[PDB]
């Protein structure tokens, strides 16, 4: 399917606004399980439930266990760029 | 899975 690169700005007493599941060692990719209405993920739009989180800010996620990508994408700040693909 | 809020 279609790489998406989705554009998101948030400040840094915001989160991403995006809850996420999956990882390598559950044989998955990061995939987006819920998008909180009201925060930067939902106001920014591009973003979808069911989407695999390729890259954030260049940063490869497909082979990424859960708690690296949560500390990856927690430590993202101000413009951030995902490449996603709905799967 | 663990599902993570962020
Ligand atoms: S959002 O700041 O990119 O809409």
């Amino acid at each position: 399917g279609p790489i998406r690169k989705v554009l998101l700005l948030k400040e840094d007493h915001e989160g991403l606004g995006i809850s996420i599941t999956g990882g390598k060692e559950h044989g998955v990719p990061i995939l987006i399980s819920e998008i909180h209405p009201g925060q930067p993920a939902d106001r920014c739009g591009g973003l979808h439930v069911g989407d695999a989180i390729l890259a954030v800010n260049g940063v490869n996620l497909r082979d990424t266990k859960h708690k690296e990508a949560v500390t990856i994408l927690s430590q993202q700040r101000g413009e951030i760029e995902f490449e996603v693909v709905y799967v | 899975v663990q599902d993570t809020r962020l």
